[PDB]
């Protein structure tokens, strides 16, 4: 069905996180500038390229995640420790969240109640935390630096957690004394945790490969592998049938979550920084080190 | 050096 990426768009330091709102009408992109920048995709793709909004922040910052159900909310995690949740048009920090003691790597609200968010560090710890309060609601005290944590899509019970310890840590928040399951396989850290669906969970480590997992009955499902990523985060992104990462070859691929090698490759001393599907369509964000953005289209 | 996966 698809045999290339497609460039439709291209604007022109590390750019760590890129992310789509509620209804994929604006994006946003957070880094090593300090500056979380907002752009309304239809103008992007249209015209020949300013953000609607820049927030400059204190610190460097690792993610972002928009609110499912606030339009307007986003969060980020920054080089300090802090999570931030942020409305984009007031441009005024709701929330700051300083419990961490070291660099968040990673945040995430819940899609099925939107008013929780959980973020994880180099601290060890993964928080949880919800819009209402100030203080975490739940605290995971972990063995190693957590560098991704993400909710299941269908219910706010269920984080995975991705480890310096090569794991993939599953936990029920209704019970953090143990996790569901531990799911090994990767041979170095796992950098980013992220779901096709309520069962199926995808994983990106710097022993340079992707893995899918079933976490219904915790077993290993398939290993993709053609791309070079033993040093940086270089973002994944998944939807309903692809996988995509970034590569330290300066090159974005593509799998189809059935097949073990790329089904393409996209040719940007750099390395892909971050990359988000718009949603299940072949429609695809992305950035690098150098800090340019394309907007990619998987096509025939 | 930033966005280094911890090891």
């Amino acid at each position: 069905r698809y045999s290339r990426l497609r460039v439709i768009a291209e604007i022109r330091n590390i750019v760590s996180s890129i992310e789509f709102d509620r209804d994929d009408e604006l994006f946003a992109t957070a880094g090593v500038s300090r500056c979380i920048k907002v752009f309304d995709f239809s103008s992007v793709v249209n015209e020949p390229q300013c953000p609607i909004v820049e927030m400059s922040t204190r610190s460097k910052l690792s993610c972002l995640s928009w609110n499912k159900h606030e339009k307007n909310h986003i969060a980020s995690s920054d080089y300090e420790g802090i999570v931030t949740v942020w409305d984009v048009t007031t441009r005024q920090s709701l929330m700051e969240y300083e419990e961490h003691e070291k660099r968040a790597w990673s945040v995430d609200f819940s899609r099925t109640e939107p008013s929780m968010l959980v973020s994880g560090s180099d601290d060890c710890k993964v928080k949880v935390w919800c819009t209402r309060q100030e203080a975490s609601v739940i605290n995971i005290d972990m063995k190693a630096n957590i560098c991704c944590v993400k909710y299941n899509p269908g219910s706010s019970n269920y984080i995975a957690v991705g480890s310096a310890d090569h794991h993939i840590h599953y936990y029920d928040l209704r019970n953090i004394s143990q996790p569901l399951h531990v799911f090994s396989g990767h041979k170095k850290a796992v950098s980013y945790v992220k779901f096709l669906s309520n069962n199926e969970l995808a994983s990106a480590s710097t022993d340079s490969t992707l893995r899918l997992w079933d976490v219904k009955d915790n077993l290993p499902v398939r290993t993709f592998r053609g791309h070079t990523n033993e040093k940086n985060f270089v973002g994944l992104t998944v939807n309903s049938e692809y996988l995509a990462c970034g590569s330290e070859t300066n090159e974005v691929y593509v799998y189809h979550k059935e097949i073990t090698r790329p089904v393409t490759s996209h040719r940007f001393s750099y390395f892909i920084s971050a990359v988000c599907w718009k949603s299940d369509s072949p429609t695809m964000l992305t950035a690098n080190s150098q800090g340019t953005i394309k907007v990619l289209v998987l096509a025939a | 050096e930033d966005q280094m996966v911890p090891s």
